[PDB]
Parts: structure tokens; C-alpha cells; sequence
């Protein structure tokens, strides 16, 4: 049924529950979907994420600015970055970053901890696939994680243009209470599970149209428990079916308006335009980025 | 005067039975594209595979300078169409082949600029 969709978004009713946290036990665990010949899992995963993002009210201005965190791989290449560049309009600026060196199709690549990444500019879309290797290796009470997630929360609150959107990868153990709270700072949000990786607790927390303020107060600990309850009670069938029809894959270049308004000029009319993906608020200055280099003997 | 020749080294490595560079990023596409060699988005036809450009570039993959004054790369940030019969070694294919500056198709794998003039068609 939902097997022909790119994946499944968490139904809104789960966001209004007050579930107690417990282990994520997936019925369809261990299974795997049929990947098309020679296609890497991450190409399939990003393709389904992008297929789902196409159904949302993403702002797509000319000269769109996209930053991709956790773009490297043990292979030394950037599969997700290749998909994002395929998906995004040709005139989009794409910057990627990772702790380890890698070869990328992005306009610029920064190597090092995301905590070392600096930018004087605001972004229109933030994609993160960052995942700490120790999250698997070492077992721990499932509390909110504060490594790269603290950086992402700060980056969203200071470098995301109003109207901008995010897709941040989380898992049962790789999550952050403050990031769930920030989902309430968007016109709409969801947890999206790709059908090709439905056997994993992985999901992309998608914030659609940033408002720079909370439209809803969200308790992150309760919302992650709500997310796990959904994963434990609504099994998602593994499926690669959406990967075989790429005819409507490219993100449509909407040419969304970009304006540099003051924090005092943000009225209810502006919030309404931001909420429909019809407006991006940020300056349009030289896109400048850098990665700190620790100096030592 | 000394200069490392990575192209020659990879070709000799392949001729000696060396395993071709792996993990070239193959993209999902309709396979109803123009079939041109290097494009801004996947353009594979029914007889080609589209790959992320940087992953199919010997210089990018080996982390060595590009052989030209500006050190510019013609694959990075683009998509390279590789004949399915050669998709097992995209890095070797881009090295051993040349893009026609006229039609944008690979010479010997799509470029028809040198075929005898066709009788005009209504
Ligand atoms: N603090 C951090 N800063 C930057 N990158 C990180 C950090 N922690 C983990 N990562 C990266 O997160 C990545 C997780 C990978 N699964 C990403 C796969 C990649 N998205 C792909 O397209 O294949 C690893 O390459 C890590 O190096
Ligand atoms: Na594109
Ligand atoms: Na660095
Ligand atoms: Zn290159
Ligand atoms: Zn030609």
C-alpha cells in the first residue's frame, strides 16, 4: 500500500500523545529491500528522502543555498551529495562537510568536526546524515545526545533563513531533545522513514518553513518516545519500488522570493507567506564558509 | 622536469590485471536521457549508466592535481554517462576516452560527426 511511496511520514496524531520511552523493536528488522543493480544504499535512501521532500512546501529560490552535514563515507565518496546535486536545480549552491576526508560533487567541501564549520551567511536548506560511530559500539541509557546535535540546533537558530527547511537524520539512539523542540519553530514538521531502510529505527526529522520562533512548545523527550511508539506499532514494509520511476524526481525551481526584512518587520502576513513556502528571509551576500584548523606541534 | 603520470600508471595497472577503482557513485535515472558524455544532471540513455562525476575522476579519487594549468576538473559537480559494457570501470573509461567538442558525445561511443553524410530526410 504505502510500498509504492518513497517512505512513510509519522501521522500527526502521534505528535499529540504523551508516550513513555522504551526500546524500539521493529517487526521487519534484519530484512532488506531489493536495491536496483549497482545502486548504493545511501543513493537509494537520499533518492527516497528527496522524492518525499518534493511533496512538501519547500522554498526554492534562484541561487538556492544548501549545506549537507555528514556527507562523507568509509568509501571516500559522497553518494548523498551526488543525489542532492541531481535533485536540486542546476543553479543551486551545495556545500557538504564530514569529519573524514572524501571526494565530492559539491561546490565546496569542508573536512572536520561540524563544530569547526563557520559561515557568515544564512542557508535555505540543511541536510544532515551525521551519525556518531560510538552510538552503535557502546550501549547507554537512551538520553538526549549532545555532540553534533548541539551544533545543528545552534546552526538552525542562527544560520537558517526564515522559510528555510531541514532534514536531520536521527535513530532510536542518535537523537536530541532540543532538536525536537526546534521542530516546533517550523510551520510544519515530521519524522520520515525511507521505505528502503524501513528495517532501521532511522528517520529524517523534517522541519518545513522555519519561522524563527515556536508555533508549538514541544517536549523533546516525550516526542522521541512518540516517534518510537509509532515505529513499534506501525510496521513499514521494506520497498525499493519508488526508485524505479525517476520521471518526476527533480526539485521544481519555484523561484521563491528572497527578502532581507528586519526582525521587527516579521508580521502575521509574512509568517503566513513563510508557512506556504512562498518566502525566504535573509540577505543575499557573498556565500563564505570555513572550517577551523586546530594548531599544535 | 619530473612529473607523476597517474593516467599511465592506472592503465598499466589495469593491463597487469589490477582491480578497477570501485565505489563510483551510480545514480538512479530514467535512462531516456540525451546520452551526452558529461552533463549537469544524469542523461544516460538505454545503453548507458550515469555516475557522480567526482567519483569517476582518477585525479579526484587518487587526491592528486588535475593535469592542466588551472587544475580544473571536467567531471566534479557533473554526471558522466558510461556505456553499460564499460560501467565496471568508469575511472578507466573517462581516462581512455575523449568527449567530442562538437556534439558532446564520447568519440567511438555516440559521436556520429564522422559518419558518411546521410541522404536528406523530409
Ligand atoms: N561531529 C561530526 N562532524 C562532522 N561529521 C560527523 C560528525 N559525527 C559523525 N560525522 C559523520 O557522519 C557520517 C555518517 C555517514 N553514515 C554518512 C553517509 C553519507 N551521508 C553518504 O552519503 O553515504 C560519517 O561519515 C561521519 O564521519
Ligand atoms: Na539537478
Ligand atoms: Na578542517
Ligand atoms: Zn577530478
Ligand atoms: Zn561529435
Amino acid at each position: 500500500s504505502q510500498a509504492w511511496q518513497p517512505g512513510v511520514a509519522m501521522p500527526n496524531l502521534y505528535k499529540m500523545q504523551r508516550m513513555l520511552l522504551e526500546k524500539c523493536d521493529l517487526q521487519n528488522y534484519g530484512d532488506s529491500a531489493t536495491l536496483p543493480k549497482g545502486i548504493m544504499m545511501n543513493v537509494a535512501k537520499y533518492t527516497q528522502l528527496c522524492q518525499y521532500l518534493n511533496t512538501l512546501t519547500l522554498a526554492v529560490p534562484y541561487n538556492m543555498r544548501v549545506i549537507h552535514f555528514g556527507a562523507g563515507s568509509d568509501k571516500g565518496v559522497a553518494p548523498g551529495t551526488a543525489v542532492l546535486r541531481q535533485w536540486l536545480p542546476t543553479g543551486t549552491l551545495l556545500v557538504d562537510s564530514d569529519l573524514n576526508d572524501f571526494v565530492s560533487d559539491a561546490d565546496s567541501t569542508l573536512i572536520g568536526d561540524c563544530a569547526t564549520v563557520h559561515t557568515a551567511n544564512k542557508w535555505d536548506l540543511i541536510i544532515s546524515d551525521m551519525y556518531d560511530p560510538k552510538t552503535k559500539n557502546v550501549t547507554k541509557e537512551n538520553d538526549s545526545k549532545e555532540g553534533f546535535f548541539t551544533y545543528i540546533c545552534g546552526f538552525i537558530q542562527q544560520k537558517l533563513a526564515l522559510g528555510g527547511s531541514v532534514a536531520i537524520k536521527i535513530t532510536e539512539h542518535s537523537w536530541n531533545a532540543d532538536l525536537y523542540k526546534l521542530m516546533g519553530h517550523f510551520a510544519w514538521w515530521t519524522a520520515f522513514v525511507t521505505n528502503v531502510n524501513a528495517s532501521s529505527s532511522e528517520a529524517f526529522l523534517i522541519g518545513c518553513n522555519y519561522l524563527g520562533k515556536p508555533r508549538e512548545q514541544i517536549d523533546g523527550y516525550v516526542m522521541h518516545a512518540n516517534y518510537i511508539f509509532w515505529r513499534n506499532t506501525n510496521p513499514i514494509q521494506l520497498s525499493s519500488y519508488s526508485l524505479f520511476d525517476m520521471s518526476k524526481f527533480p526539485l521544481k525551481l519555484r523561484g521563491t522570493a528572497v527578502m532581507s526584512l528586519k526582525e521587527g518587520q516579521i508580521n502575521d502576513m509574512i509568517l503566513s507567506l513563510l508557512s506556504k513556502g512562498r518566502l525566504i528571509i535573509r540577505e543575499n551576500n557573498r556565500v563564505v564558509i570555513s572550517s577551523d584548523v586546530l594548531v599544535n606541534n | 622536469a619530473f612529473a607523476v603520470d597517474a593516467a599511465k600508471a592506472y592503465k598499466d595497472y589495469l593491463a597487469s590485471g589490477g582491480q578497477p577503482i570501485t565505489n563510483c557513485v551510480k545514480m538512479l535515472c530514467t535512462h531516456t536521457g540525451t546520452g551526452q558524455a558529461i552533463t549537469v544532471t544524469p542523461e544516460a540513455n538505454m545503453d548507458q549508466e550515469s555516475f557522480g562525476g567526482a567519483s569517476c575522476c582518477l585525479y579526484c579519487r587518487c587526491h592528486i592535481d588535475h593535469p592542466n594549468p588551472k587544475g580544473f576538473c571536467d567531471l566534479k559537480g557533473k554526471y558522466v554517462q558510461i556505456p553499460t559494457t564499460c560501467a565496471n570501470d568508469p575511472v578507466g573509461f573517462t581516462l581512455k576516452n575523449t568527449v567530442c567538442t562538437v556534439c558532446g558525445m564520447w568519440k567511438g561511443y555516440g559521436c556520429s560527426c564522422d559518419q558518411l553524410r546521410e541522404p536528406m530526410l523530409q
